[PDB]
């Protein structure tokens, strides 16, 4: 399984952002709104291939979560679809970026702003977000935002759609890597 | 699902589909409720799940 692939929890479907590790322990990153209140994660709709269990979740305020792999056999590619990822980096205005998600696949665009606040309502407010003109649709949450071989962010939310165009905000990946003490591989 | 508090400037993008009265499958409640507003209250919920 790689970045962008579907992940299923008891509640719904999200997308895997990036495969990471600390020492000999492997995990994956995804959106915190996906890990919130989720325990177990599976690789298929059937819930027959177990991936692991939630280890952390930060939402609202931030939008990152992390799942510890419990499945020994499933291959864990440090990629995004077949695109290799070798580092993480901070986003910048006008940076060309690409998103991959389980519903829409890969779409590209640019970073239009930094430090945005996004109000999802009901007290769910997230801060420090990267704004881009890349579209995203339901099921794409937590998928990777990358640039080249650089990990950039995790899909959080936005508006519009892929047919007419839209705006997507991502969580900076560096901040998530730092909080959990993990790294891309 | 009640959409009174809509619209919302943005929606998270997890997938838990609802089936609209326009036979469209809406990927999540936020997406659906924003479409109700945009419809000016003409779109309704058919059932939960894919259409």
């Amino acid at each position: 399984i790689s970045g962008g692939d579907a992940i299923y929890s008891s509640t719904g479907r999200c997308s895997l952002g990036f495969n990471v590790r600390s020492g000999s322990t492997y995990y994956f990153l995804t959106a915190g709104h996906c890990t919130d209140g989720a325990t177990t994660w599976w690789a298929n709709s059937a819930r027959t291939t177990v991936l692991g269990t939630t280890s952390g979740s930060s939402f609202p305020n931030n939008d990152y979560g992390i799942v510890r792999y419990t499945n020994t056999t499933i291959p864990k590619d440090g990629t995004v679809g077949g695109q290799d990822i070798t580092s993480a980096a901070n986003a910048t205005v006008g940076m060309a970026v690409t998103r991959r998600g389980s519903t829409t696949g890969t779409h590209s665009g640019s970073v239009t702003a930094l430090n945005a606040t996004v109000n999802y309502g009901g007290g769910d407010v997230v801060y420090g977000m990267i704004r881009t003109n890349v579209c995203a649709e339901p099921g794409d949450s937590g998928g990777p935002l990358y640039s080249g071989t650089r990990a950039i962010g995790l899909t959080s939310g936005g508006s519009g759609n892929c047919s007419s165009g839209g705006t997507t905000f991502f969580q900076p990946v560096t901040e998530a890597l730092s909080a959990y003490g993990v790294s891309v591989y | 699902v009640d959409c009174s508090e809509y619209p919302k400037p943005a929606c998270t993008q997890e997938y838990r589909p609802l089936c609209g009265s326009d036979n469209k499958t809406y990927g999540n409640k936020c997406n659906f409720c924003n479409a109700v507003v945009e419809s000016n209250g003409t779109l309704t919920l058919s059932h939960f799940g894919k259409c």
